[PDB]
């Protein structure tokens, strides 16, 4: 009885079949695929939602939500129809429970990055569609009360939008959450993802900006700010950080690069100096024949954004 | 079969010496801030010979950008380039000018000298506290004795003696110096413009940018692969009929090696799109200069790379080979350019194509490697021709550097 | 028909009765007839419908009988409404869209007597469990002498017939896909197991697409269509039915396969003593072909055209030999 | 109307298009930059190129209308069907979104881009030349002539396009060339229309991440299209009888060309609500739907589909599409002139009208006619809406009363009083009330169509709303006694309700009437 395991998969793909919140087949092959990455973390990403979404009560608020009374555009103000909403959901946290969010995971609106929750394995939970979970959210808007209120459905809505499952399962047109963001101030947005998220983790970083690309600027003008940044300049802390990422050989944080090309500090062109220092210091590591793919990937990109006039 | 998994070990042993040979290296760029226009460090100032050859002790002050010697043939033309890929290090048998290094060696003479002048002042500058704003390389080439060198600077303070320093400062400048095509001889750029098939075309610019190798690794590596899993199957029914240390080591190194067989062909399917990418998007920039408009197409179902062209008679793009003596020149002159481009080169030298070209032809295709290659500062280009450039009218172009040979 | 039922959509609005009348020629092979000798050569079959009534009442010679009459008369003509192959309607060319190969091993094993097929697959399981007996006992070795004997001369009958029926289909299929400039053949392919026989269809039509049992959806529909109508054709002259019918087949596939069609079915009218088709036409094609054998009807009405009832001319529909002499 | 159709600085006009815009310095490196990632089949590239400098810029990046065709191919390569072929051609899904995914977001973000034409935001010249590669795409996707069951030309002579040598992405045939096929076009819509309502998982994945989206692209442009063949096109000044001949030629005329059938009405009306809640009548003949790529309709082991939509999602969803559908219809119809018909589509506007109101007015699950009926916005479909609510609305009076009440609502929109005046008329009449033939048996389908009745009313009030506003509801007696007399269909109702039939109240329409312009139930509580 010597050998009794298969590589490491045995225990990964067991463990991940034992919490797989998914009543069907899951066939032996997924399990496989998923457990057998250890190049990329396609699937180890950020999950909000973690349960199945009361799929019964979520249908009632839509069958109530779609014909009504005033079947008119729900307004800011005049408490967003709620003859119904807090009959069925009278708290905020009470949506994100029927959304499929847990009740400790809504109490404390962060990433924790000490339980590795930015990294976790596809649960295989079902959602309930983005759009009328974005509508049910807006019902508990309420700009007219205290501040603490519009901070929590602010983080809220950000961790929301953040999900892996709520991301790929989004809208073309991000209507809804646009609408949202235009709700709050942009600055007071930064900040309060930035209190969500890691200031280094520049994959949401990448993903916000992929939901809201005209945030860019302002993103920077808050992880490189000139005020905090001493007297060095925004450009000086942008190469410190690339400095750090390739020293520490960090090269997926290296990778999300994606998120500094085309603000107004690190623009696209074949004439700048920063991308010709980020070329010169990929083609020192890259070896091409043991290596991590992040620096091929940084090569390509690199290249690619240097040719974009 | 104990031979495949000997043959894995090996392999798996071979991949962590590379993989602890990745992780020796650090950064060597400092991003000094300063100031584009300008071209960086590294390129060659001078060159000078003493009794190397046939000719004397010379000095040739090389250009930043393009160079264009017009040292006549049989007058010691290649001894530039022979000189050169010799003095920054490279393989006799590469070079294959000359039978042997002692040949080298100007006859009724013991030693020959080569000394080059690499430039430190401008940025990018390799240690420019230690060495100063100059790098001088010179190797002796000695009858008696090893062929001795020092890595000295303007003030003559040999820094070292060694060759490993040559390799660092060469790698540092981005020199390749063992990549055959940077440094064209003329067997070498006849076998590269006078080709014709497709497949050749393909194995020249796959060969040349270093491509091909990285392939044939990854295939062997593949084909271990397989005969070590078939051989670890049949080792887990014979550990069945039965050993345990021999199956987790043998284990353990198939899928290490599966691992890094995954890695290394992602890595070799961005490195073939980005270089076949560049190498597309120069042609087609090339080609505009004769008012054309074409492509590059690498196919791997018939392993052959294949060109198309419209010009301005047609409204269809042709085949490149359904085309005249002029136009397919002008496409493979273009292509040269374009595998050159990829591979981002320090340095490029090249002997006399005015044979592979016919009158107005070889005017254009002059035209069209200056055009090109003024322009870039970063690759400085020596090219070595017979032919009076003097008298094309395209020499008052600013950042051509003609050096024409008095001595005969 | 394998199609919806509705009786009054050919009853005329108004009209009590609609009546259809159909004559045929009469041999001497077929019993059960009334008012009419075996040496007569018409026979007249009448289907009257009616709001009013509800019963099954036709007409022989204009003589009132039951429907069985008529359906065992239509059977001993050899000639079936229920089977596919005799006649086609959309639901059945749906049906023969994504058809396997067992539904072809299983209308070749019923157009010949589908008994041998059975005594076969009964030798085989005797076969296979004798077998089983056999490595039990590894009385039993008097045993699997007898059976095999038996199940060699059972296959040593069966074999030659469907192998030259298998012959004689695919060289009928290689003539018929010859326009198409495609090679095809109708293969029995034979594993040990009798059951396990199953039928292989070749396919050139397109290049691209390998060879490969017929399915509509790897395949284009006009191909598979010309396909399976050519099929049908080749096991038209081995059949006894007298006569074959096809709705929805002239209704256009890609105006390529669909013309490739028509000129096999020309080449087919060319042979003499072959089956009438009523073809349907429901899009018009441009430049169709139009052999001599055969005739085009039309039954558009134009508004300058009078009506048919007061016209005696106009009473026939798509017909020319009508206004001639004899 | 908007700068998109009546901007034509920069163009230069062509024989083969009028939209033709010549190609500057920075559009030509682009062009050429992304036909050469995708000859490497880099796709993933190719997308974060368009992607990385959108919204980020004031200047415009211009798609290649030979890479919307890639896009467009693109999109259905939907990962639940081709999560193999997607994961070995991006083994680092750098994105984590799948490359049909991104491709189509891409298209729809275009598509909104060009939509509205802000000069503001970009320069004029990048918006006309992104308008000229979305018509060239269009015009390459012309249909083939309908079915019942040349290659490619580069306008650009700048740059080889990427599609010259090809004609599949990563196993899927071009778009373009898959639907000019003669009956692949009708083939899709029908196949999208049916499966939008499908409860099988494939077959609805089918339709929500594929088709659906690709249809409402595809006829925008082609709306898009419409308007500038009608603007531009045609020459103006016309005898009213070129014009129809220059419309036969439209875009649109073209679209539904494959759509013609043998009666046009009718085959129409079955198309669009395909796979809806009324019963089929005259027996139709079922129309047959296959998968257009492949094993759309199979769902691969890697991929587990882990989405759930509601049907009122669903239904909402569909008959959104249905109504996209019948209104391109409606504007390829209200442009023919009066007396004269289109030669090649054989389409009059009252035949589709009278046939959507039959399939309507058929419809025994109230949820789709109301989502049918229900609208966002207005003023976007208030040109054929209120005709499908009045012919709904003459057809249930029909079938319920044997006296058929002529109703002029449509152009009593312009006058308030006269539309309350008809709608007394009606109500008195007893046809909107409910009616005292109706047996206590079939009371089901009576309410039924009381409620479908009450909705195209709703309907036609919401217009007249719209139309002149809430200005004389009380301030004309006539409006008030149309609110009385609503009121007295509101006591004919209760009297059934009193009459227990059913537990269920019958649908009664004073609540909302009130909400919207009845003054809160007139007096009845406000004082």
């Amino acid at each position: 009885n010597k050998s009794i395991v298969i590589t490491s998969n045995t225990v990964a793909k067991s463990e991940l079949q034992k919490s797989i919140k998914f009543s069907g087949s899951i066939p032996e092959i997924y399990l496989d695929v998923v457990t057998k990455e250890t190049i990329s973390d396609k699937y180890k990403d950020w999950h909000f939602i973690s349960k199945n979404c009361h799929y019964e009560q979520l249908m009632d608020l839509e069958m109530k939500d779609t014909a009504y009374s005033f079947l008119f555009g729900s307004s800011r103000s005049q408490g967003k129809v709620p003859e119904f909403v807090h009959l069925k959901c009278p708290s905020i946290t009470n949506l994100l429970v029927l959304f499929g969010v847990n009740q400790e995971k809504c109490n404390s609106l962060k990433i924790n990055y000490e339980k590795k929750e930015n990294s976790r394995y596809d649960n295989l939970c079902t959602i309930f569609p983005v759009n009328k979970m974005l509508k049910f959210l807006m019902y508990f808007y309420s700009d007219d009360d205290n501040d603490d209120v519009r901070e929590f459905f602010l983080k809220a809505f950000i961790c929301l939008i953040l999900d892996r499952k709520v991301f790929n399962a989004m809208e073309s047109d991000h209507r809804l959450c646009f609408k949202v963001l235009e709700l709050f101030n942009e600055a007071h947005f930064i900040n309060s993802y930035f209190e969500i998220v890691d200031k280094n983790d520049f994959f949401l970083h990448y993903r916000l900006l992929q939901i809201f690309p005209h945030l860019q600027s302002a993103l920077l003008r808050r992880r490189f700010s000139e005020k905090q940044g001493r007297t060095e300049t925004i450009q000086q802390n942008i190469i410190k950080e690339f400095n750090e990422f390739f020293d520490c050989k960090n090269y997926k944080n290296l990778l999300y690069i994606l998120t500094m090309y085309g603000s107004k500090f690190i623009p696209f062109g074949p004439k700048c100096q920063v991308t010709e220092y980020f070329k010169d210091c990929i083609l020192d590591i890259s070896n091409e024949t043991t290596n991590d793919v992040e620096i091929s990937i940084l090569k390509g990109i690199l290249n690619l954004f240097s040719k974009i006039r | 079969i104990e031979q495949v998994d000997d043959e894995l070990l090996s392999l798996t042993a071979q991949q962590e010496n590379e993989e602890q040979q990745q992780q020796r290296k650090r950064r060597r760029h400092q991003f000094a801030p300063m100031t584009l226009e300008e071209s960086p460090s590294g390129y060659i100032k001078k060159v000078i010979l003493r009794n190397f050859m046939c000719h004397e002790h010379f000095e040739l002050e090389l250009g930043s950008r393009l160079n264009f010697i017009v040292g006549n043939n049989g007058s010691g033309k290649s001894a530039i380039l022979t000189a050169i890929t010799i003095g920054l290090g490279a393989k006799a048998s590469e070079t294959n000018r000359g039978s042997s290094l002692k040949d080298l060696i100007r006859e009724g003479c013991y030693s020959a000298k080569i000394i080059l002048h690499l430039d430190n002042s401008k940025y990018g500058a390799y240690q420019q506290g230690i060495f100063g704003n100059e790098i001088i390389v010179e190797r002796i080439i000695k009858r008696d004795g090893p062929a001795s060198f020092s890595l000295r600077s303007e003030n003559g303070k040999e820094i070292s003696n060694k060759k490993k320093d040559i390799q660092t400062v060469v790698d540092y400048f981005s020199v390749p110096v063992s990549n055959p095509m940077c440094f064209l001889s003329q067997d070498a750029a006849r076998s590269f413009l006078t080709a014709s098939t497709s497949q050749d075309k393909y194995s020249h610019f796959m060969k040349g940018t270093l491509l091909q190798e990285i392939t044939e690794n990854l295939l062997y590596a593949s084909a271990i692969h397989d005969s070590a899993q078939e051989n670890m199957a049949l080792h887990l029914e014979n550990l069945k009929s039965l050993g345990q240390k021999k199956y987790m080591e043998i284990d353990e190194a198939l899928n290490r090696l599966h691992n890094s067989l995954k890695a290394r062909d992602q890595n070799y399917k961005n490195a073939e799109k980005g270089t076949c990418f560049d190498a597309d998007m120069d042609f087609r920039a090339s080609l505009k200069v004769r008012k054309f408009s074409g492509n590059l197409s690498f196919i791997k179902d018939t392993k052959s790379l294949e060109i198309y062209i419209l010009t301005t008679n047609d409204e269809k793009a042709r085949n490149v080979d359904t085309l005249s003596g002029g136009e397919k020149s002008f496409s493979q002159m273009a292509l040269l350019l374009a595998t050159w481009k990829p591979m981002r080169s320090r340095i490029i030298a090249l002997d006399e194509f005015d044979v592979f070209m016919d009158q107005v032809n070889r005017k254009i295709g002059t035209t069209l490697i200056v055009k090109k290659l003024k322009d870039i500062a970063r690759t400085q280009t020596i090219i070595i021709t017979p032919q009076d450039i003097g008298k094309i009218a395209d020499i008052d172009s600013s950042g051509v550097s003609i050096h024409r040979m008095r001595d005969p | 028909i394998g199609r919806s039922k509705k009786v009054e959509d050919f009853i005329k609005n108004g009209q009590d009765v609609s009546k259809i009348e159909i004559t045929l020629k009469n041999s001497p092979n077929v019993t059960d007839i009334e008012y009419i000798d075996a040496r007569d050569e018409t026979i007249k079959i009448t289907r009257i419908i009616t709001r009013s009534k509800r019963r099954s009442d036709y007409l022989i010679n204009d003589y009132q009988v039951s429907e069985s009459v008529v359906k065992t008369l239509v059977a001993q003509l050899n000639i079936q409404l229920d089977n596919l192959c005799q006649f086609l309607s959309q639901e059945r060319v749906e049906e023969f869209a994504r058809l396997k190969s067992v539904k072809l091993l299983v209308e070749t094993i019923r157009s010949i007597d589908a008994s041998l097929l059975d005594v076969l697959d009964e030798l085989r399981e005797l076969q296979g469990n004798e077998q089983s007996l056999q490595k039990d006992l590894d009385q039993q070795s008097k045993d699997l002498e007898t059976i095999k004997a038996k199940l060699k001369e059972d296959h040593a009958v069966l074999e030659p017939k469907l192998d030259d029926i298998v012959s004689k289909i695919s060289a009928r299929f290689a003539r018929l896909f010859n326009n198409v400039g495609s090679a095809g053949a109708v293969r029995l392919e034979k594993p040990k197991d009798y059951a396990e026989w199953k039928i292989e269809i070749m396919v050139k039509f397109r290049d691209n697409a390998p060879l490969k049992k017929l399915d509509s959806h790897t395949q284009s529909g006009g191909e598979r269509a010309v396909s399976t109508v050519l099929y049908m054709i080749a096991l038209q002259e081995f059949t006894s039915a007298p006569f074959r019918v096809v709705d929805e087949i002239n209704q256009g596939m890609d105006s390529r396969n669909e013309r490739i069609v028509h000129k096999a079915m020309v080449e087919n009218a060319c042979a003499e003593n072959t089956s009438q088709y009523f073809l349907i036409t429901p899009k018009l094609l441009t430049g169709l072909h139009y052999h001599e054998k055969m005739r085009i009807h039309c039954v558009m009405a134009g508004s300058w055209i009078p009506n048919p009832s007061e016209d005696p001319k106009m009473i026939h529909f798509g017909e020319t030999s009508n206004y001639s002499f004899d | 109307d908007g700068a998109l159709i009546n901007s034509v600085l920069y163009v230069s006009p062509r024989n083969g298009a009028h939209y033709f815009v010549e190609l500057t310095e920075k559009h030509l490196l682009a062009f050429e930059m992304l036909n050469s990632m995708c000859l490497l089949e880099n796709y993933d590239h190719v997308l974060l190129f368009l992607e990385c400098q959108f919204g980020k810029s004031h200047n415009l990046a211009v798609i290649p209308f030979d890479i919307i065709l890639v896009l467009f191919t693109l999109s259905t390569l939907s990962e639940y069907y081709k999560e193999p072929i997607l994961r070995a051609n991006d083994p680092y899904n750098t994105s984590r979104e799948t490359l049909s995914r991104r491709a189509l977001k891409l298209l729809q973000k275009y598509l909104a881009i060009l939509k509205e034409f802000d000069s503001e935001q970009y320069n004029l010249y990048d918006l006309e030349l992104l308008r000229c590669q979305f018509f060239l795409a269009i015009d390459t996707l012309t249909p083939k002539k309908q079915k019942w069951g040349k290659t490619f030309k580069n306008p650009y002579r700048s740059y080889i396009s990427c599609l010259e040598q090809r004609n599949t992405i990563l196993g899927n045939r071009l778009l373009n060339l898959k639907l000019n096929e003669p009956g692949e076009f009708i083939n899709m819509i029908l196949w999208t229309l049916s499966n939008s309502l499908q409860e099988s998982t494939p077959l609805f994945l089918s339709s929500h991440e594929i088709w659906m989206p690709l249809l409402e692209i595809l006829i925008d442009l082609f709306s898009c299209r419409q308007d500038y063949f009608i603007q531009h096109e045609v020459a103006q000044n016309v005898s009213k009888s070129l014009f129809v001949q220059r419309l036969s030629e439209s875009p649109l005329a073209v679209f539904f060309e494959s759509l013609n059938t043998r009666n046009f009405a009718n085959r129409f009306s079955e198309y669009v609500f395909l796979n809806c809640d009324y019963k089929l009548p005259s027996d139709n003949y079922a129309t047959p739907v296959h998968p257009v790529y492949n094993g759309e309709n199979t769902i691969v082991d890697t991929y587990i589909p882990t989405i759930k939509c509601s049907p009122l999602y669903k239904s909402q969803k569909s008959l959104a599409l249905r109504r996209k559908l019948i209104g391109s219809c409606f504007k390829l119809l209200l442009r023919v002139p009066d007396g004269h018909r289109l030669i090649t589509p054989r389409i009059v506007a009252d035949d589709v009208i009278q046939g959507i109101s039959r399939t309507l007015a058929s419809f025994n699950d109230i949820l789709q006619f109301k989502k049918f009926f229900m609208t966002e916005n207005l003023s976007q479909e208030s040109y054929f809406i209120p005709l499908l609510a009045e012919g709904t609305l003459s057809e249930i009076l029909k079938d319920t009363q044997e006296c058929v009440v002529i109703l002029t609502l449509v152009e009593n929109l312009s006058d308030g009083v006269s539309f309350c005046n008809e709608v007394i008329g009606l109500v008195k009449s007893k046809c909107f009330a409910f009616t005292e033939q109706c047996s206590q048996a079939s009371y089901e389908e009576a309410v039924l169509n009381i409620e479908k009745c009450d909705v195209c009313l709703l309907v036609l009030l919401r217009y007249l709303l719209h139309l002149i506003g809430t200005e004389a509801i009380l301030d004309a007696k006539e409006q008030l006694e149309m609110l009385h007399a609503i009121e007295k269909n509101d006591s004919g109702r209760r009297q059934w309700a009193k009459a227990l039939n059913l537990g269920n109240d019958p649908p009664l329409l004073y609540p909302i009437v009130s909400q919207m312009f009845g003054v809160h139930d007139k007096s009845v509580i406000i004082e």
